[PDB]
RNA sequence: GACACUAAGUUCGGCAUCAAUAUGGUGACCUCCCGGGAGCGGGGGACCACCAGGUUGCCUAAGGAGGGGUGAACCGGCCCAGGUCGGAAACGGAGCAGGUCAAAACUCCCGUGCUGAUCAGUAGUGUC
RNA sequence: CUGCAAAGUACCCUCAGAAGGGAGGCGAAAUAGAGCACAGCGAUAGUCGGGUGAGAACCCCGACGGCCUAAUGGAUAAGGGUUCCUCAGCACUGCUGAUCAGCUGAGGGUUAGCCGGUCCUAAGUCAUACCGCAACUCGACUAUGACGAAAUGGGAAACGGGUUAAUAUUCCCGUGCCACGGGGUCGAUCACGCUGGGCAUCGCCCAGUCGAACCGUCCAACUCCGUGGAAGCCGUAAUGGCAGGAAGCGGACGAACGGCGGCAUAGGGAAACGUGAUUC
C-alpha cells in the first residue's frame, strides 16, 4: 500500500536493501509489543510481510 | 434439650444384618424427628460411631441419646451420652 | 495541548524516526515559545535533549522511540519542575507565603492551613497583607471556610508588634504552624522588598514559599532570584496547574533557586493543594496524564477508608445502595478524570470526552432523586422491580425530585445497567458482600489483615489496590 | 471492576441527553 | 403589566387549596392555558401565550397541566381595554364558560 | 523467506526462567534448529548464547528456551522489548 | 368441734364501656369580596371531623373529655434539606426523603360493669 | 427459501442465569426469530457434624468406621494423544444426583554435552548391479551399500539441594564428570540410645533417627610367580588336588549398584539428625 512497485524499482539496489532492512525493524517492534501488548493496527504488520515480499522479488527481477 | 433412650433399634433387625448399622442411624433420625416434633435431624459423630463400634453388622439393640430442640424452627442436634 | 498528540502521532510504525524525533522537536518546540523567542532558554532545553542522544541509548530490552519520550518528559519536568519531597515540620514552625501580585499567595496559605489541620497541627493564617485592604476580610473568609485561625496582623507601625501579637495567639491557642500571607509585591519595588526582609528578620521564619504563577513567562528567572536573593526563600509553590499552561517557569525558578517545589496548586478549592512534583506535568507532557492522573485515584483514596471520616456516606454505609456507594464513587469518580474511561460505548455521545465539573453535578443530581426514594426501595435486592410492581411510587419520587417521570425510570435503567458490571459477576450481590461485610472493611478487613507493620506510603498502595472492585478479577485472572 | 462500572456510568451520562 | 391566568383557576377537578378561582358550578373539567388563550384572544381581548411557564401549586409536570395565559385589561392611559371586563375575576368566567363549547371540545 | 525469530514468550515460567536463570524464550520457526536460534538470537539483541533447548509445541510454533551468558545476564535485554 | 349463709380477701382469665351541648383550638371543604404583574397580601359568611379542659341530659348494670403505641412509599396534621415551581431579586408556593404530634384513622394498657375459675380460709350469723 | 430493509427484538416481570418463559416491540408476514414462503464378583462401606451452593446421600473439611499389601501402593514399555494444570460452566456424557469430572468452553503447560533417541551390529530386511521372466510393482544366488534393538542386546560423561498451578538427573544453586558356595546393599526383623506421637489399671504401641551421582581408596574368588618338599597329606555343600610337586609362607594380576574417606558448616528435617547385629 504505502510502499508501490514502481516506487521500489524507482529505488537503486542500495536503497532497497536499507529500506528492506528497515521494514524488517518496523516488523521487529511490530512483533516485540507483538508479545506484550499490541498497540495495533493489524493491516500493518501484515503488509509490512508483503513489502518485504516486493521488495525481494524486485532485487530479483533488477539483479540486485 | 432432653435424655432419650432410642430402641427402635430394634427395628433394624427386619432388615438383613449386614447391614443394620445404616438402618440404625435412620431409625434414630426418625425417632428423634418424631417426639420432638420440633427436632431437626442432625447427629454427631459420636452417635455414628457408637452404632458402627462393632461393624454394620452388630449394632445395639439400643443407644441413649442426648438431644436440644430450638424452639423456632423445630431444629435438633444430638449426640451420644 | 495539541502537541500532547504528537504524542501519540508520534507513536505508530517504527520504519521511520530521527526526523521524526527533530520534526517532532520542532514541532513540540514550535508549539510552545521556541528559543530566542520570549527568552531564551528553550535553546538550552532543545540542547539539553541533543546533549543525552550521542552520549546514550535507552537500555536494550526496550523500542527506542519510546526512551526518547522519558528523556523528553524527563526534560521538561526538568525545564518546568522535577519533585518528589515535602517540608519537614518541626515543633514550632512559621512560614512566609510571598512573590509577585495575584500569583496565588493567599489562597495558598489556606491551603497550607487544611491540608496540615487534616494532619493534625494547630495552624495560624496571618493576614499581614495591609495595602490592599480587602484582603484581610479575604483571609478571614477562608480561614472560616478551612476552619483556622485567623489573626489580621494591621499593627504594621513595627514588625515587632506583629511578632509580640503573633507569639501571644500562638501561646493562647496552642498554634504550632503559622503561615504568613504577605502582601504581593514586584521583585524590583525597594521600599516593599526592604518591608520583607525586615519583617523576616524579626519573625524568624524557617520557610519562605515563593508562591509562583503556573502561567508565568521569561521572567520567572528574574523573579526568583530576586525574592532568593533578598528574603532568603525555600521552597515554591506553583499554582493554577489545573490550567493548560506548560508550566516552564518552574524549570526556571528551579534552576537558579536550588530550591525544590513543595506543592501543586491544582483547582480554586480549598482542598486543591497536593505534592505531585514534575511527574504529573511530565506525564501532562502525555496522554498518560490519564495514567498519572491515577494517582489522584489512589492518592485521595485511601480518602475513603479511615475512621469513616467519609462522613458516613461517601462509599462506606451510602455503600447499601451498591448502587448508593457507585454513584458517590462516579460523585468523586467525576471528581476529575484519571484516564480515559475504557467505557464499553460510544453512541453520539457527541465528544463527550470530559466534562468533570459536569459529570459530578450529574451523579448529584440522581442522588437527589434517590433523597427522594423510602428505605424498602433503596435497600431492596432490586430497587427497579420494586417500581415495576408499582409504578405509583415512581409519580411521588418525580414529584419530591422536581425532575420528571422519565427521568426517574432513566435512573432506573442506569441502576439496572450498573448493578449488572456490578452483576460483570456475580452482580448485587457478591459485591454488596464482599461490599455488605467487605468494600473498604472489605478492604479494610484486607487493610486490617494486611496492612499492619506498612508505612502509610505503603497503606496508600494497598487502599489503591483496593480500588479494584476487579482485584479480585485480576488476581484470579491471573491465576 | 472500576473501569467499567465507571466506563459504563461515564458513557451512559453522555448518551442521555 | 398583562394579568395572569393559570389553568388552576379553571379547573373544577382542583379544589380551592389547589387553585380553583371559581365557583365549580362554573368551572371547567380541563382547561389547558391554549384553549384558556383562544377564546379570549377571540372576544378582542390582547393576550399571549406563555406556553412553558408552570403554575405552583401544581405537582404534575405534563403537558395539557401547564402553561400560562396573559391578557391586557387596562391601557397605558387607564381606560379598559374592554369594558364587559374590569376584574380578572371577568375574564376567568368568560373563559370557563366559553370552552366548553369550543369545536375541539364539543368533538 | 521466513525469519528465524518470531517473538519472545513471555509467560510466568519464562519469567522465572529469565530472572533466576538468567534465560530468554522465543517462538521461533519449527524448522530453525538450534544452531540458528543462537546465531539469530545473537545478531539480534547482542548477547552471547550459551545454549538453546527446543519444544514443539503444541501451537504450531517451536519454542527455544536460549541461556545467555552471565555477564549478558538477561533481565535487561528483555526489558527493552 | 364439724358443717352452712351474708359481707369479703388472693390470683390468672372472659365479656363489655352512651348521648346531646357552650367556649376556645387544629384540620378539611365550600362560598363571597378588596388588593396585586406572578408566587400571593387582606377580609366575610357555611358545612364536617377531631382535640382541650367545662356542663347536662333524667341517660345505662356500667360509660371517666385517663395513659401509651403506630402513623402507613404516597394515600393524617405539623416542620420541611435537597431538588422543583413563580420571581431580575427579595422572597413565596406545591412538596418527597428526614424529623415530629393536645387534635385523620387504627390500635393497646388504665380505670369502671357483669363474669367463669382459683386460693384463702380471717368477719359476723345459723345449724348439729 | 430470514427479510424489501437488520428493522436480527428496547423496556418490565420471572429465574441460579447474557439460559428459557411471560409481556412487549419490528415487519405485509415471526407457525419469516437465526441449518430461520442399575444386587450376585473374598473389595458387602459408610455414619455424624460442618463448608459451598438456587439446589447436596454420593463436591469439599473434620471425626468416627472400614477396604487394598506383587496390590486399589511406587516407577515404567507399548498403545492413547492433551485425557495433564487453571478458570468458567452443566445442554451432552457419567448405570441415580451433582455445585464434581476423564464431560463442555477458553487459556496455560513438556526447557538436557553427561536420561533416552541418535552410533554399533542380531535374526533378518531393503536398494542398486547382475541374471531370469512375454513382462513387471515379480523371482533365488552373488557382489556393493544401506536398514534392523527407546522397558529388555552393545554403549564416552551427573550428583545433591531448591523451585511451579502444571516440567525437571533438562530450570535455579552448588559441585562433579566426558568428548572433541562365597562376597554383599536395600528391605525386614532383633538389641540399646536419642527425637515426637498414641494410650492410660498395666507399660506398652507407632513413626523418625536421613544424606546421591561422582572422585579416591580397599578386597574376595579365579589365574599365576617364588619359596617350600608332602610317597598320605591338602581341600569342599559336593565334585576334587598333588613329585608333571600338596599344605604352609611370601608375592603379581585382580570385584560389587559393596566398604571406607571426600563430595556436605551441599541438601533435607519439627526434632533427634544413632550404634551393633541377623537373615540378606
Amino acid at each position: 500500500g504505502k510502499v508501490k512497485a514502481g516506487e521500489l524499482w524507482n529505488k537503486s539496489k542500495d536503497d532497497l536493501t536499507k529500506q528492506l532492512a528497515e521494514l524488517k525493524t518496523e516488523l521487529g517492534q511490530l512483533r516485540i509489543q507483538k508479545v506484550a501488548s499490541s498497540g495495533s493496527k493489524l493491516n500493518r504488520i501484515h503488509d509490512i510481510r508483503k513489502s518485504i515480499a516486493r521488495v525481494l522479488t524486485v532485487i530479483n527481477a533488477k539483479q540486485r | 434439650t432432653r435424655e432419650y433412650t432410642v430402641n427402635l433399634h430394634k427395628r433394624l433387625h427386619g432388615c438383613t444384618f449386614k447391614k443394620k448399622a445404616p438402618n440404625a442411624i435412620k431409625e434414630i433420625r426418625k425417632f428423634a424427628q418424631k417426639a420432638m416434633g420440633t427436632n431437626d435431624v442432625r447427629i454427631d459423630v459420636k452417635l455414628n460411631k457408637h452404632i458402627w463400634s462393632s461393624g454394620i453388622r452388630s449394632v445395639p439393640r439400643r443407644v441413649r441419646v442426648r438431644i436440644a430442640r430450638k424452639r423456632n424452627d423445630e431444629e435438633d442436634a444430638k449426640e451420644e451420652l | 495541548r495539541k502537541i500532547t498528540s504528537a504524542l501519540r502521532s508520534l507513536s505508530n510504525a517504527t520504519i521511520i524516526n530521527e526526523e521524526v524525533l527533530n520534526a517532532m522537536l520542532k514541532e513540540v518546540c514550535t508549539a510552545l515559545l521556541e528559543a530566542d523567542v520570549n527568552i531564551k532558554l528553550v535553546k538550552q532545553l532543545r540542547e539539553n535533549v541533543k546533549s543525552a542522544i550521542d552520549l546514550e541509548e535507552m537500555a536494550s530490552g526496550l523500542n527506542k522511540r519510546k526512551m526518547i519520550q522519558h528523556a523528553v518528559f524527563k526534560e521538561l519536568v526538568k525545564l518546568v519542575d522535577p519533585g518528589v519531597k515535602a517540608w519537614t515540620p518541626t515543633k514550632g514552625n512559621v512560614i512566609m507565603f510571598v512573590g509577585l501580585q495575584g500569583s496565588g499567595k493567599t489562597t495558598t496559605c489556606s491551603k497550607l492551613a487544611y491540608y496540615y489541620q487534616r494532619k493534625g497541627w494547630k495552624t495560624c493564617l496571618i493576614c499581614a497583607d495591609t495595602f490592599r485592604a480587602g484582603a484581610f476580610d479575604q483571609l478571614k473568609q477562608n480561614a472560616t471556610k478551612a476552619r483556622i485561625p485567623f489573626y489580621g496582623s494591621y499593627t504594621e507601625m513595627d514588625p515587632v508588634i506583629i511578632a509580640s501579637e503573633g507569639v501571644e495567639k500562638f501561646k493562647n491557642e496552642n498554634f504550632e504552624i503559622i503561615i504568613v500571607d504577605t502582601s504581593g509585591r514586584h521583585k524590583q519595588e525597594d521600599s516593599l522588598f526592604e518591608e520583607m526582609l525586615q519583617v523576616a528578620n524579626a519573625i524568624q521564619p524557617d520557610n519562605i514559599v515563593y508562591v509562583m504563577d503556573a502561567s508565568i513567562g521569561q521572567a520567572c528567572e528574574a523573579q526568583a532570584k530576586a525574592f532568593k536573593d533578598k528574603v532568603d526563600v525555600a521552597s515554591v509553590i506553583v499554582t493554577k496547574l489545573d490550567g493548560h499552561a506548560k508550566g516552564g517557569g518552574a524549570l526556571s525558578a528551579v534552576a537558579a533557586t536550588k530550591s525544590p517545589i513543595i506543592f501543586i496548586g491544582t483547582g480554586e478549592h480549598i482542598d486543591d493543594f497536593e505534592p505531585f512534583k514534575t511527574q504529573p506535568f511530565i506525564s501532562k507532557l502525555l496522554g498518560m496524564g490519564d495514567i498519572e492522573g491515577l494517582i489522584d485515584k489512589v492518592n485521595e483514596l485511601k480518602l475513603d477508608d479511615n475512621e469513616a471520616l467519609i462522613e458516613k456516606l461517601k462509599h462506606g454505609q451510602f455503600t447499601l445502595r451498591d448502587m448508593y456507594e457507585q454513584f458517590q464513587n462516579i460523585m468523586k469518580m467525576g471528581p476529575f478524570s484519571q484516564i480515559l474511561g475504557m467505557i464499553p460505548g460510544f453512541g453520539t455521545d457527541f465528544m463527550s470526552k470530559g466534562n468533570e465539573q459536569e459529570s459530578m453535578a450529574r451523579l448529584k443530581k440522581l442522588m437527589t432523586i434517590m433523597d427522594s426514594m423510602n428505605d424498602q426501595e433503596l435497600d431492596s435486592t432490586d430497587g427497579a422491580k420494586v417500581f415495576s410492581k408499582q409504578p405509583g411510587r415512581i409519580q411521588r419520587v418525580a414529584r419530591g425530585s422536581g425532575v420528571s417521570t422519565r427521568d426517574v425510570q432513566e435512573l432506573l435503567t442506569q441502576y439496572t445497567k450498573f448493578a449488572q458490571m456490578v452483576k460483570k459477576m456475580g452482580g448485587i450481590k457478591g459485591l454488596f458482600k464482599g461490599g455488605d461485610m467487605s468494600k473498604n472493611v472489605s478492604q479494610s478487613q484486607m487493610a486490617k489483615l494486611n496492612q499492619q507493620m506498612a508505612k502509610m506510603m505503603d497503606p496508600r498502595v494497598l487502599h489503591h489496590m483496593g480500588g479494584m472492585a476487579g482485584l479480585q478479577s485480576m488476581m484470579r485472572q491471573f491465576q | 471492576l472500576g473501569f467499567p462500572i465507571n466506563f459504563l456510568t461515564l458513557y451512559v451520562t453522555v448518551q442521555h441527553k | 403589566r398583562f394579568i395572569c391566568i393559570y389553568p388552576a383557576y379553571l379547573n373544577n377537578k382542583k379544589t380551592i387549596a389547589e387553585g380553583r378561582r371559581i365557583p365549580i358550578s362554573k368551572a371547567v373539567e380541563n382547561p389547558t392555558a391554549t384553549e384558556i388563550q383562544d377564546v379570549c384572544s377571540a372576544v378582542g381581548l390582547n393576550v399571549f401565550l406563555e406556553k412553558n411557564k408552570m403554575y405552583s401549586r401544581e405537582w404534575n409536570r405534563d403537558v395539557q397541566y401547564r402553561g400560562r395565559v396573559r391578557v391586557q385589561l387596562k391601557q397605558e392611559d387607564g381606560s379598559l381595554c374592554l369594558v364587559q371586563f374590569p376584574s380578572r375575576k371577568s375574564v376567568m368566567l368568560y373563559a370557563a364558560e366559553m370552552i366548553p363549547k369550543l369545536k375541539t371540545r364539543t368533538q | 523467506q521466513y525469519q528465524i525469530l518470531k517473538y519472545p514468550l513471555t509467560t510466568e515460567s519464562a519469567m522465572k526462567k529469565i530472572e533466576d536463570n538468567n534465560t530468554l524464550v522465543f517462538i521461533v520457526d519449527l524448522k530453525a534448529d538450534k544452531k540458528k536460534i543462537k546465531a539469530a538470537v545473537k545478531k539480534m539483541y547482542d548477547i552471547q548464547a550459551k545454549k538453546v533447548n527446543t519444544l514443539i509445541r503444541p501451537d504450531g510454533k517451536k519454542k527455544a528456551y536460549v541461556k545467555l551468558t552471565p555477564d549478558y545476564d538477561a533481565l535487561d535485554v528483555a526489558n527493552k522489548i
